[PDB]
RNA sequence: UGCGAAGCUAAGUCUGUUGGAUAAUGGCUGAACGCCUCUUAAGCCAGAAACCAUGCUGAUUAAACAAUACUAUCUUUUUUGUUUGCUAAUGUAAAAGAGAAAUUAUAUAUGUACCGGUACAUAAAUAAUCCUAUCACCUUUUUCGUGAGCUGAGCUGUGAGCUAGGCAAUAGUUCUUUAACAACAAAAAAGAGCACAAACUGUAGACGACUUU
RNA sequence: CCUUCGAUGUCGGCUCUUCCUAUCAUUGGGACGCAGAAGUCUCAAAGUGUCGGAUUGUUCACCCGCUAAUAGGGAACGUGAGCUGGGUUUAGACCGUCGUGAGACAGGUUAGUUUUACCCUACUGAUGAAUUUUAUUAUAUAUAUACAUAUAGUA
RNA sequence: AUUUCACUCAUAUUAAAUAAAAUAACUCCAAGUGGGCCAUUUUUGGUAAGCAGAACUGGCGAUGAGGGAUGCUCCUAACGCUUGGAUAAGGUGCCUAAAUAUUCGCUCAUGAGAUCCCAUAAAAGGUGUUGGUUCAUAUGAACUAGCCCUGAAAAUGGAUGGCGCUAAAGCGGA
RNA sequence: UUGUUUUCACUUUCUCCCCGCACUAAUGUGGGGAAAACUGGCUUUAUUUCUUCAAUUAUUUUUUUUGCUGAGGA
């Protein structure tokens, strides 16, 4: 019979199956729709979670509570490296999805850049990216070429730079941003003159800004259901405890249902939150990153006594408002909206 | 089942037109017009150098017969709205609200606001080959003309339903855009 | 299906099993008329153990007789052997498998110049 | 039913008609290829056959819609989907005659430049009243949720100015063939002529 | 007992889109039915927390796939064959000309020439068609096209043909007409690095797995 | 009285999921005996939500209160190897009525053991090979090819 | 009434027809059975029931085979082992052997319809379309009955058997 | 309480006349009139190989190409 009492299910069904991630690194699913008009532009960023702390500003809101009074705000800083631009790959459509052309790579890459391609590069003879980069340039323009007649969606191959991160992972991570804004001409040679230069955060994104972050949340190992779906306790009384669904399923059907909580693994899940305001973009160069014009004090984003499980932000970074998932450490990629 | 029904439709004189295929296409000094009857089967004979065009059916039944007058008068409808432009005069009527229109975008797009003093725009865009001015005569009056009835009409009838009232008795608030008459021009 | 070699037609091969024993190691594969009350092959459900009857009996006048087309006789001795005298082209003989190879070698050459085929002459040498 | 493979065009064909046909040919061992199979026409409206779609959709295994039947919405595999039930697929044979068809939308670099052949007897124009309505089957998969019917259509409008540019240089090779014919046809002796005329050659 | 970093944690903090096509309904043009009619004909419009997309999550859910980087004695033709567990070696869901690329409309189409229109041709049992097969050999006279090498150009070979000549088939009446494709083995001729483990890490974790050095 | 008496654990609550629509609210409409406000009838619509408590074992019920609304139902009267065990429904005992009595009560009351998963499947998570009679939305300097293409490892 | 003598009443087809009618009749010994159930038709109780109780015959039981997708009882038809032929019931778009057969009408359904048992549908309606009947100077009416539509709402997701089918692969014929 | 008889009305035109006089679906047409007589029908004479001699039934005689089977041993 139907339920005495009715509430809302336990946690969503579309964030199924509550399975561990492939991959550490966070995966734009899709990018920004293609404006023509606008310049071309690059549309995402790679940074690392080193840890958040609070700010104060002054709120401009007509009308609200809060108006002219001051707010104390969290805030997480993701550090953000200049990123190394290496590759270009060409995208075309078919009514099977995306087929990529052809991908160009630089004729210089980073040996950060090319320990992502192995598994035990200490004892490697490094020999990837050694003799495909001495191609002739007639061959590279003839590729570009085929590129800007036939594709129809560009990215750039770009690497992060842990060497400047107090990181102890050596490895670039690398990944594809798509380049949206004028016609293949454009795009193209957009990309062809800054394909080794570094790309800061400041070229890709503006203060004021609100930004999509994708990343890999932070593992708990298998949990309960009541932790990993929010079930409520049963009574002290239970026989063989209290920390489980009592009924998993009517009778019929005579199977589990899969939107039935049950216990497995918690975190180290993919999201993508929406909606996150850039509130500085600090440089590297400065001295007075941390500091405001109502502070005037000689201070950089690292809180004394470094970040807790992180170290010494001594790059460019952004203050991002609010939290983003992962731990320290992780890499957070930053996409425009 | 009929064997053949036929009916004829006079070409006035300062229209050319074209008929290729149960595609028809009219043309005279107010525009051109083109209609397409590809979903009817039927004959249609132009005759050129003594006007007019007959439109036949071969072994009609009532229910197919009734389309040969819809295509006769679709196709006088043609003639008449690319020689004198199809008009269509509306009246805005208001009982306390004033309801101000504005024309902008070269006679397209049309802005209504304090409709019921909500102080939010609404808008209508005209349809293709479709004009929309105001009475230069009747201060609350607006033409809405072109060539071809189907989208004048339509446009007049976007403008109206535009600005419907809710949640009031419809038969007390009878402020709105109504279509006052139809004409030519 | 029927095997047909000269006048000789074996209207069946493949002797039938009996009902289940295929997926029991209790039942032998001899077969056993089922009694059963819903029993299957009693009823005749069609592709289920079809049950031997007297129509697939084979025809009088070939009944018997080998693909030789002759009768077999077993013998224990030479002495058993006489009949075959006058019928040597209507029957051919079998040494019975107790018979030693002391006995078996006189058989064999006693039914050669007899002029009377032997089945098994090739056994223990 | 006796060449290696016949390329159908699905242009202006009937589903179930067509699947039919195929099916049969499948089973009796022939290798087929439909290709244009976003231009399957369906009789009926298209709301009505968007809600006999919608029908299927709403029809999903409760406990596990991984099992379910996969909907699917590409017209090439609504027609392959056609075909399977119309065919004994639980079976070796009956496996291998459902494998045995390719199915495309638009027409690909191998089935674009071999002849395609059309079966008159699933044809619209053939098998439907002009006064009843139709669906298209490609505009009913893009409300559906295929979202690559335009794609499509611009591959198939490229399709069609190279084959026009193949046509007419067959066109003026086939003139000129026949400009050779018609004189080196009087160099040949004359009671080859007679013959030749007589049997219209 | 106080305090209690770090880590977990909510009672704390942050974030939670817009398009298409529709239903009800209201309408447009408009016959049936000289009028009228939202269509209870044809042809159209606007339209909902619904539907489908967008976005998000998986994708060993597709026993799916692409591009890239580097590498393993390896890669191309001919002959003979595949008639201690092994160390030569064979399989076909379909060869017998398995021949055939324009597009489109179905109360019409297609090509060409001018400026969707005009004019003229073409097609209208369309595959009920067209195209492709047998002229062996060798010798003579020769004609015309393509490959190697040579310097737009000469020669050799190849393909097709021309004139003239003689030159073969035979297994007893058929038992599949052993004729296709792909692969493999042997022998000849030519060219041609990684990963796991280990120690470390802890952004991970029941164990695997995962992130690292 | 058709199946189950060599046993399908028979009330309620708690927990949890899903489904229906005969829609309570929310969305957009039509009608009104519709001025506005409030409301009533009704259409498309199941996307979202339908609560805290006092008494009672209760379902049902009835009040207090919030709410936008506190709609109706199904899933073996969903759900006992999920719980609980208040009731019902063994054995102890008390009362009332009935019986000569042993005892009876669809009368009341109190106390009264709630067993097993390590199997298959389902579900939730976690490793993981193998995949040619297999695949192909191309590959080739405005130009041919399926009579083709594709070895394998790592990343 | 009995008995005995006479005469004689078709029989060559046989005191009407037809009859694998003596496969009869009789006697003895004995097994199992003595819970039945279903269909057509009739019928009692009951609001009704896959309900309870009866009558006739045929079946199921005790029995498979072809068909009805599926099914103890429906249709065809009952059974030794085979080879050919031809059919019954039922079918011939594919699943699936055989007609995308021929010929004539009807029907468009924004929940069409599609084989006895059989797997529900009614009163009441329709200015949907098709054909008839009777009244009024090619019109207005009133009827009528075919298909279609409303009436027509339930719980896992879903079933003319499935796919699907509309110049039917639907309905009624030939 | 049956027969019998009588009347008009029945056809083709690539014919003509008038009206609309191009009005048609139309290489024609609508309405109203005339004409004979090809067309159609009938009556005679000769023929049925120019052509037809059908269909159904009864009653008979063959024929093309082929599938399966060969019991027995007087």
């Amino acid at each position: 019979s139907h339920r005495k009492f009715e509430r809302p299910r336990h946690g969503s069904l579309g964030f199924l199956p509550r399975k561990r991630c492939k991959r550490l690194r966070g995966k734009i699913r899709s990018f920004p729709k293609d404006d023509k008009e606008k310049p071309p532009h690059f549309t995402a960023f790679m940074g690392y979670k080193a840890g958040m702390t609070h700010i104060v500003r002054e709120v401009d809101k007509p009308g609200s509570k809060l108006h002219k009074k001051e707010i104390v705000e969290a805030c997480t800083i993701i550090e953000c490296a200049p990123m190394v631009v290496v590759g270009i790959v060409g995208y075309r459509e078919t009514p099977k999805g995306l087929r990529i052309l052809s991908t160009v790579w630089a004729n210089h890459v980073s040996d950060e850049f090319r320990r992502r391609y192995y598994k035990n590069w200490y004892k490697s003879e490094k020999k990837a990216f050694t003799k495909s980069l001495n191609v002739p340039e007639a061959t590279k323009n003839c590729l570009l070429k085929r590129i800007e007649k036939y594709c129809t969606v560009l990215r750039a191959i770009c690497h992060t730079q842990p060497s400047k991160t107090p990181l102890r992972m050596k490895k670039a991570h690398i990944m594809e941003v798509q380049i949206n804004g004028g016609s293949m001409k454009e795009k193209l040679e957009f990309v062809k003159e800054m394909l080794e230069k570094n790309l800061p955060v400041s070229t890709v994104f503006n203060p004021n800004e609100m930004i999509d972050v994708i990343s890999v949340t932070k593992g708990h190992g298998t949990k309960g259901v009541v932790s990993r779906y929010g079930v409520k306790r049963l009574p002290r009384k239970t026989h063989r405890g209290l920390r489980k669904v009592a009924c998993i399923g009517a009778w019929h059907p005579a199977r589990v249902q899969f939107q039935i909580p049950r216990h497995g693994q918690k975190g180290y899940f993919h999201r993508t939150e929406r909606n996150k305001k850039i509130y500085r973009i600090g440089l590297k160069t400065d001295k007075n990153s941390a500091s405001t014009d109502a502070d005037i004090t000689e201070k950089k984003i690292t809180p004394m006594g470094g970040f807790p499980h992180y170290g010494v932000v001594n790059e460019d970074f952004l203050l991002l408002k609010g939290c983003v998932a992962g731990t320290k450490k992780r890499p957070i990629t930053l996409r425009k909206n | 089942k009929t064997i053949v029904s036929t009916q004829k439709v006079l070409i006035p004189e300062g229209v050319k037109v074209a008929i290729n295929a149960r595609k028809v296409t009219v043309s005279g000094k107010y525009g051109t017009l083109r209609r397409s009857f590809r979903h009817l089967p039927i004959d249609i004979r132009l005759n050129k150098l003594k006007k007019y065009i007959k439109v036949v059916m071969w072994f009609g039944v009532p229910d197919s017969l009734a389309c040969i007058r819809t295509v006769c008068t679709h196709l006088k409808n043609m003639f008449t709205g690319v020689t004198k432009k199809f008009l269509y005069k509306m009246r805005l009527v208001h009982a306390h609200f004033p309801i101000n229109s504005n024309i902008v975008d070269n006679n397209t797009r049309i802005e209504i606001r304090n409709y019921l003093g909500e102080k939010s725009v609404r808008f209508v865009k005209a349809l293709p080959g479709v004009v929309i001015e105001k009475s230069p005569n009747v201060k609350d009056e607006i033409y809405v003309s072109g060539a071809d009835i189907e989208n004048v009409s339509l446009t007049a009838a976007l403008i109206h339903q535009s600005v419907l009232c809710r949640n009031k008795d419809i038969r007390k608030f009878l402020d709105g855009i109504y279509v006052s008459e139809v004409t030519t021009v | 299906a029927v095997k047909k070699v000269g006048k000789i037609i074996k209207k069946r091969t493949k002797k039938f099993t009996r009902f289940q024993s295929n997926r029991f190691m209790r039942v032998k594969p001899a077969w056993r008329k089922p009694r059963g009350i819903d029993c299957r092959v009693r009823r005749r459900y069609k592709g289920t153990n079809l049950m031997p009857s007297i129509g697939y009996g084979s025809n009088k006048k070939t009944k018997f007789l080998l693909p030789n087309n002759k009768y077999k006789y077993v013998v224990k001795n030479v002495k058993e052997m006489e009949p075959l005298i006058m019928n040597h082209t209507k029957y051919c003989v079998q040494i019975a498998h107790n018979v030693s190879s002391k006995k078996r070698k006189q058989i064999i050459e006693r039914a050669k110049q007899m002029n009377v085929s032997v089945i098994n002459a090739k056994a223990r040498l | 039913m006796y060449k290696k493979e016949y390329v159908i065009d699905c242009k202006g064909h009937l589903l179930g008609r067509l699947a039919s046909l195929i099916a049969k040919e499948l089973l009796n061992g022939q290798r087929i290829v439909a290709v244009r199979c976003e231009d399957i026409n369906i009789s009926g409206s298209l709301y009505r056959n968007k809600l006999k779609y919608q029908e299927f959709l709403r029809l999903r295994t409760n406990t596990n819609p991984k099992k379910g039947p996969l909907h699917l919405r590409e017209p090439s595999k609504i027609l392959w989907r056609c075909v399977r039930g119309m065919l004994p697929h639980k079976t070796y044979k009956g496996q291998l005659a459902l494998k045995k068809l390719k199915v495309c939308v638009g027409m690909p670099y191998p089935y674009d430049k071999k002849k395609k052949y059309v079966l008159p007897s699933a044809l619209r124009a053939f098998r439907l009243k002009k006064h009843r309505r139709y669906c298209r089957l490609g505009t009913l998969s893009s409300r559906v949720g295929w979202n690559y019917d335009t794609l499509v259509k611009k591959n198939e409008v490229l399709r069609k100015q190279v084959s026009k540019a193949y046509y007419k240089k067959k066109v003026n090779n086939l003139n000129e063939k026949k400009e050779i014919k018609t004189e080196a046809l009087n160099l040949i002796n004359p009671e080859q002529r007679q013959v030749l005329e007589n049997f219209g050659y």
